[PDB]
């Protein structure tokens, strides 16, 4: 199917002493496989995936010299934007970036993305088409003109389009074993009685890959929602996913509820049954 | 791979 | 204009007194990204813990997972504390296997 490379940065001012936090993570897929971190002894980019490793030093030296090269600009950003908004110097605050490619099932160029943000709301956003600019507020109004007189677009899009699709490939190739592996949920589901006339019902899936899945609840065979719950999605930690949904039911009408479970290593849903 | 740097704001 | 931490706290495994796990607890939603988690055992801070690194969802907000190695006993309470600035006091939410 498509594939994703996402990198995201944040930098935080830190005006009692020093340099802005700068925090660079990036992504195949749901699976991280690099890290920077301005605080860590390394100053360097670190591996976080094993099939990463096996780039050699010039990798490391190309891509640790960039990402602090970047860390820089995002230093005398936070100085910019503070002037834009006429902030003190007293207060932290936040620049966000998150960028990256998505290919198709053909490997090929599917869409692009750059994204920036200021204290958690937007700031500025290229366009589907790569070539302009969304600012959301007259600070970033400013932004978009120099970027644009810069021809910062062009730049940005010969990256996404060409390194950023080229290396995709590279990763998903030599981390095949589990990047272009799915790993189907592991379901089951347990009663929770919780009076002598209702049981709560909670369908369970763990241990899958990638992240994006659906659980639904049906009636009768029709999709229910009321006495429903549903947690976000979280990580296990071993690089697998886990999520749950919940259903309260008369005791006694069990049989009638089953539990949907879509995803991407389901050839078919799935569907339980407390029988 | 990252990036390049870009424009400042 | 803050926004606060949801916080789950949940084992890598199902839990099995006696069986080495992990347990875990996911901070997301929340922004700005300082924050402090504490994992703990019988109320008391477990020492060797870890977190991901700072990464963050479509909406800028920030997620975190801190976890540590441990074995559920039937008789220990495991919780997590989450202490971040939308919070007037810090928040304690305990381990629930059974759900």
């Amino acid at each position: 199917g498509s594939h994703s490379m996402r990198y995201f940065y944040t930098s935080v001012s830190r005006p009692g002493r020093g340099e802005p936090r700068f925090i660079a993570v990036g992504y195949v897929d749901d699976t991280q496989f690099v890290r920077f971190d301005s605080d860590a002894a390394s100053q360097r980019m670190e591996p976080r995936a094993p099939w990463i490793e096996q780039e050699g030093p010039e990798y490391w030296d190309q891509e640790t010299r960039n990402v602090k090269a970047q860390s820089q600009t995002d230093r005398v950003d936070l100085g910019t934007l503070r002037g834009y908004y006429n902030q003190s110097e007293d207060g932290s605050h936040t620049i966000q970036i998150m960028y990256g490619c998505d290919v198709g099932p053909d490997g090929r160029f599917l869409r692009g993305y750059r994204q920036d943000a200021y204290d958690g709301k937007d700031y500025i956003a290229l366009n589907e088409d790569l070539r302009s600019w969304t600012a959301a507020d007259m600070a970033a109004q400013i932004t978009k003109r120099k970027w644009e007189a810069a021809h910062a677009a062009e730049q940005q899009r010969a990256y996404l389009e060409g390194r950023c699709v080229e290396w995709l490939r590279r990763y998903l190739e030599n981390g095949k074993e589990t990047l272009q592996r799915t790993d189907p949920p592991k379901t089951h589901m347990t009663h929770h009685p919780i009076s002598d006339h209702e049981a709560t019902l909670r369908c369970w899936a763990l241990g899958f890959y990638p992240a994006e899945i659906t659980l639904t609840w049906q009636r009768d065979g029709e999709d229910q929602t009321q006495d429903t719950e549903l947690v976000e999605t979280r990580p296990a930690g071993d690089g697998t996913f886990q999520k749950w949904a919940a259903v309260v039911v008369p005791s006694g009408e069990e049989q009638r509820y089953t539990c949907h479970v879509q995803h991407e290593g389901l050839p078919k849903p799935l569907t339980l049954r407390w029988e | 791979v990252v990036g390049a740097d870009g424009v400042g704001k | 204009i803050q926004r606060t931490p949801k916080i789950q706290v949940y084992s890598r495994h199902p839990a099995e007194n006696g069986k080495s796990n992990f347990l875990n607890c996911y901070v997301s939603g929340f922004h700005p990204s300082d924050i402090e988690v504490d994992l703990l055992k019988n109320g008391e801070r477990i020492e060797k813990v870890e977190h991901s690194d700072l990464s963050f969802s479509k909406d800028w907000s920030f997620y975190l997972l801190y976890y540590t190695e441990f074995t559920p006993t039937e008789k220990d309470e495991y919780a997590c504390r989450v202490n971040h600035v939308t919070l007037s006091q810090p928040k304690i939410v305990k381990w629930d296997r059974d759900m």
